[PDB]
């Protein structure tokens, strides 16, 4: 069960700016979406931790011991053939 | 300017003739296809019913010979007195067929020539004349099969059986479904002191060999007792026995250990309590308590009096292992309650025993004479003769011997076998023609359990469960796990399971075909039940896919010049042309090699389906008029590395005819990730080539750029083609530097001013400078969705 | 050979052994309805098989 991730823009806002606090330092970025185009242009203060990954990486599925608490909807069949009187119970 | 997006819109608009923009009714489209699928699953119901009655009317008159030294039974044993057959290579089945007799498969340890079997090869030799009648009535009828309850399967189109043959019909999903109704199993493993040793290895093996006889519509739990009854797993109630729920139970049974005294009273008072738990949505009949143990003294009569007084629960008991404890009380428990008693002395005796209780559960089915012969379609699974993805319809055959003499005090309450008829999904994907839709639109269908039959994201490979380990289940993808979940597609699913017919238009995220981008879009989910079965054929259309260009063309001259347009020799002056391989009467699909098919296509149109071949020519001319008028004039624009166009209809053209060698996108237009991606946006899209692939690129290929081709032909919006160019990075590097990272959604680097970043082009921005992105994500830009792909492979 | 077939007429053909008791790793072996090494069918075979007992060997 590989677990894919994908990214996309939340806001339609074009102008971005902020401050980084990675460690014992800071950085300033600005970001502007190239309008009428799927693109984002950002620059941050020149370089001076843990990796993010986007490729699908192996993982166990969703916690199966938890999805059963609140399961998905389901409609079983309705023939349900059992409990007939005229049955020979002389086998064992 | 380079691509010619508005240099083509005129071409499509200029030829107002040669068009008829017709609408997809999206309600007469589902119903006309959900009535074709219902007709298919009804023809396979006549082939079944006509087969059950012939194998019930011949069993009645068999006379039970017991002497086959003479009058030897003649048959084609599948693994090779016998028949030497003649085999014709049939491309339909993908293997060798004979069509003149029915093969037989005796499992690898049922003696081929015992008396109980040699009769089975006799009265089932009268099926060969109704196997042949069924397909001769209607071809494309893949596998008739009679799954006799003595190991034998007599599947009609006789092929050699497909390394030890552990195949045994009495376990295949299409058998345990016909042979019994939904269960509520509850295994009571006896992990007490006395099972320590080998008896525990057989209990852990035999339990996991019984959870494999459970469908997706019958529940199960695995208790255990050693003077205190608990659950081996973490479930605490019945859990449906899915492909996944079983894995929790199997992996919790295997990690069990023997300890402490044995207490049958406190361990049966826990089993009968978990079968009364009526707020879990159980399958509300065939309650069972399959006790696994070695042997004891206490027949807990006061437990079977408090609970199970009126005999609703069946206590099957297994006395597993080699030992000398009293198997007396155990025999009483299975006899007093409406059960049966099985003995499992050692491995090998595990497979043949755990599948036997279906002969007991099927007793109240035989007595319900013909209210119980109902066709029943198994959830999608992988065929056991390398056919692909199939679904089988099951129908039990009962034993009518002495009937109408009213004898019926006999073994006349067991079934001969379940007999099935396979429908392949590649035969259901032909009743839902996809080509009058946009590449985004598609049909799909779901079980009443939610699992998708017929979904485009349903890869023909076994479903996955759990991370693998260092060292016969069906393909059951739930509808909410083949598509991105949201609180609106839950309403759609819950309204398709109930069988209601409606419609719902909403804006939803759609994952890109190459699992890298997510697109917001508008989708209209129409659905309608497939009367007469339990399915819900739905159809999802982009809001702009409500019209399609059906070409009218009968002049034979205009298509004549279209015909040589895409000849391989005219490629220098008319682009390197591809055609999507599509369904024609006799034209042969590629051998993974497009250029062979393009050569093939020309003869079949040179010699003389109608619409698909009529539409591809119109695109070829319409595309060619572009690649001759505009693309040829302004040849070799500076930043361009290649100029390409794709249409619904197959034609894909690239000008340089050298970049065509570097055209990675597959020739099928309806599967191109960018073509779906760009069809959904209303601007240009940049598809970053992957980073560090096996193949080369990203310098000699450039980076793709695409834009849809929107048309208002008669006030109606269409997007019937996608033109685009492959921008070389080097030319665009300078114009960038002449002015830092440029970036697209999905966080894929296209360029960076620093030229170590730009060396690893296309890598995920966040495997480069993760500290920025995690902060950059958290400013409400670059959202992320995290879905699961249950059908994929891993190395460990 | 198959510990679950208790007669001549039921003990014919192949069956599935498992090496070292591993549940996986099947091996297909034939079924042989073989007498013991030292049987008591005759008085002579009985005397031979009582000799080997009185030797304390086997
Ligand atoms: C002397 C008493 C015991 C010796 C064995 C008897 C002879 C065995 C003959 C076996 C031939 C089948
Ligand atoms: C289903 O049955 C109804 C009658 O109840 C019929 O009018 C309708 O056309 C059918 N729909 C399909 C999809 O077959
Ligand atoms: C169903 O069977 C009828 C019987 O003649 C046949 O005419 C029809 O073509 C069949 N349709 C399919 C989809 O098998
Ligand atoms: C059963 O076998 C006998 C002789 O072996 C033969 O008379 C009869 O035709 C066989 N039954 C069928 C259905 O062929
Ligand atoms: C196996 O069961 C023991 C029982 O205490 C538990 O401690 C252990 O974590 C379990 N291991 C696995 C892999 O389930
Ligand atoms: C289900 O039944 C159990 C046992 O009686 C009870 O403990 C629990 O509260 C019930 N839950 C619901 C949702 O009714
Ligand atoms: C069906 O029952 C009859 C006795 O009524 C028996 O002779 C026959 O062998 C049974 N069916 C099969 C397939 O064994
Ligand atoms: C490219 O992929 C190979 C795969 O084995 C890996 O060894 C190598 O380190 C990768 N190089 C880069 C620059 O990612
Ligand atoms: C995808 O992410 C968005 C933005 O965070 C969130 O609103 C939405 O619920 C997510 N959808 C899925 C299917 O996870």
């Amino acid at each position: 069960i590989t677990e894919q991730t994908q990214y996309f823009f939340d806001n339609d806002s074009k102008s971005f700016s902020g401050v980084l606090d990675c460690g014992n330092c800071s950085r300033i970025f600005h970001g502007e979406k190239l309008m009428n185009t799927n693109l984002i242009f950002i620059m941050v203060e020149s370089k001076g931790t843990r990796l993010l990954i986007q490729a699908e990486q192996t993982s166990d599925g969703p916690n199966p011991c938890d999805m059963v608490k609140q399961p998905r909807y389901r409609k079983g069949p309705d023939v349900c053939f059992d409990n007939n009187v005229l049955e020979d119970y002389t086998d064992c | 300017t380079a691509s010619g997006v508005n240099q083509l819109v005129d071409i499509y608009e200029k030829y107002q003739d040669l068009y008829t923009v017709e609408p997809n009714n999206a309600r007469q489209l589902v119903e006309i296809a959900a009535r074709d699928i219902e007709k298919l699953l009804s023809n396979r119901s006549k082939a079944l019913v006509r087969l059950a009655l012939e194998a019930e009317k011949v069993q009645a008159a068999h006379q039970w010979r017991e002497d086959f030294a003479s009058n030897e039974v003649v048959y084609y044993n599948a693994k090779d007195q016998r028949i030497k057959p003649v085999f014709i290579e049939d491309a339909n089945f993908g293997r060798q067929i004979s069509y003149q007799h029915a093969a037989v498969h005796i499992p690898t340890d049922i003696y081929e020539g015992s008396t109980i079997v040699l009769n089975e090869l006799n009265w089932t030799s009268a099926l060969d004349e109704v196997f042949k009648k069924n397909r001769e009535e209607d071809p494309s009828l893949l596998w008739q099969v009679f799954g006799s309850a003595t190991g034998l399967a007599r599947y009609y189109p006789a092929s050699p059986w497909v390394k030890i043959d552990l195949y045994d019909v009495r376990r295949r999903p299409w058998y345990i479904q016909g042979a019994a109704s939904p269960k509520d199993m509850l295994i009571l493993v006896d992990v007490s002191g006395s099972v320590s040793g080998l008896t525990l290895k057989l209990i852990r093996t035999s339990v996991s060999e019984m959870l494999e006889t459970l469908s997706d519509d019958d529940f199960v739990n695995v208790a255990s007792f050693n003077s205190n009854a608990q659950d081996v797993s973490c479930f605490q109630h019945l859990v449906q026995a899915n492909v996944r729920n079983k894995k929790v139970l199997k992996d919790a049974v295997n990690n069990i250990t023997a300890k402490g005294i044995t207490d049958y009273k406190k361990g049966f008072s826990f089993a009968f309590e978990q079968l009364l738990n009526y707020n879990v949505s159980r399958a509300n009949c065939n309650k069972i308590i399959m006790l696994f143990t070695d042997g004891g003294e206490e027949r807990a009569q006061e437990i079977f009096n408090k609970y199970n007084k009126d005999k609703k629960v069946r206590v099957f008991t297994f006395s597993v292992g080699q030992h000398n404890y009293d198997r007396g009380p155990i025999q009483w428990m299975a006899c007093e309650n409406k059960g049966y008693y099985y003995e499992i002395p050692s491995i090998g005796a595990i497979r043949i025993n755990t599948q036997e209780y279906l002969d007991v559960l099927g007793r109240p089915m035989v007595l319900a004479g013909d209210k119980a012969k109902q066709v029943q379609w198994t959830n999608v699974y992988l065929d056991a003769l390398e056919l692909g993805l199939v679904i089988t319809g099951t129908l039990p055959v009962f034993n009518i011997t002495g009937q109408f003499e009213n004898k019926t005090n006999l073994k006349n309450q067991l079934i001969l076998g379940v007999m099935g008829v396979d429908v392949s999904l590649e035969d259901i994907k032909r009743l839902t023609p996809r080509f009058t839709l946009c590449p985004n639109g598609y049909y799909f269908a779901i079980d009443p359990n939610g699992y998708v039959l017929l979904h485009p994201n349903l890869q023909p490979k076994p479903i996955g469960v759990g991370i693998p380990t260092i060292n016969q289940e069906p393909v059951t993808l739930d509808f909410l796990d083949a598509e991105l979940e949201n609180d609106i597609k839950v309403e759609i699913r819950n309204k398709m399971i109930d069988g209601e017919s409606g419609e719902k238009t909403f804006r939803t995220l759609v994952k890109s075909q190459d699992e890298r981008y997510i697109d917001k879009g508008n989708r209209t989910y129409t659905w309608t039940p497939v009367n007469g079965t339990d399915y819900s054929l739905a159809l999802v259309l982009p809001t702009y896919s409500f019209y399609y260009i059906k070409a009218k063309l009968e002049e034979t001259i205009t298509q004549a010049r279209y015909s040589e347009t895409l000849k391989p020799d005219n490629f220098e002056e008319s682009g390197y042309t591809f055609i999507a391989p599509r369904d024609y009467c006799n034209d042969l699909k590629i051998s993974d090699n497009n250029t062979e098919f393009l050569l093939n296509f020309n003869e079949f149109i040179d010699r003389k389906n109608a619409d698909l071949i009529n539409r591809v020519l119109l695109d070829a001319g319409f595309t060619n008029e572009l690649v001759q008028n505009y693309w040829s004039k302004q040849k070799n624009i500076k930043g361009v590395k290649a100029r390409f166009v794709v249409t619904d209809g197959g034609i894909t053209r690239v000008y340089p005819k050298e970049a065509g060698e570097n055209w990675q996108e597959n020739p099928e237009t309806y599967e191109d990730s960018f073509y779906k991606r760009s069809l959904d946006n209303d601007n240009y899209v940049f598809t970053a080539p992957y980073f560090n692939k096996s193949g080369p690129g990203a310098y000699e290929s450039g980076i793709m750029v695409s834009k849809a081709v929107e048309i208002y032909i008669q006030g109606k919006l269409l997007k019937p083609a996608v033109v685009g160019i492959k921008i070389d990075v080097n030319s665009w590097i300078e114009n960038f530097t002449k002015t830092c990272v440029i970036l697209d959604d999905g966080g894929f680097l296209l360029m960076a001013n620093h030229d170590d970043y730009t060396n690893q082009i296309g890598r995920f921005f966040g495997e480069i400078d993760p500290s920025l992105m995690r902060h950059l994500v958290n400013i409400s830009v670059y959202a992320f969705n995290k879905s699961y792909d249950y059908q994929s492979v891993c190395e460990p | 050979s198959d510990s679950s077939k208790q007669t001549e007429a039921e003990c014919k053909g192949n069956y599935i052994t498992y090496k070292d008791g591993e549940v996986d790793h099947p091996i297909i072996q034939p079924r042989s309805w073989e007498n013991s090494k030292f049987d008591f069918d005759n008085v002579l075979a009985a005397m031979m098989a009582l000799f080997t007992v009185s030797t304390f060997e086997g």
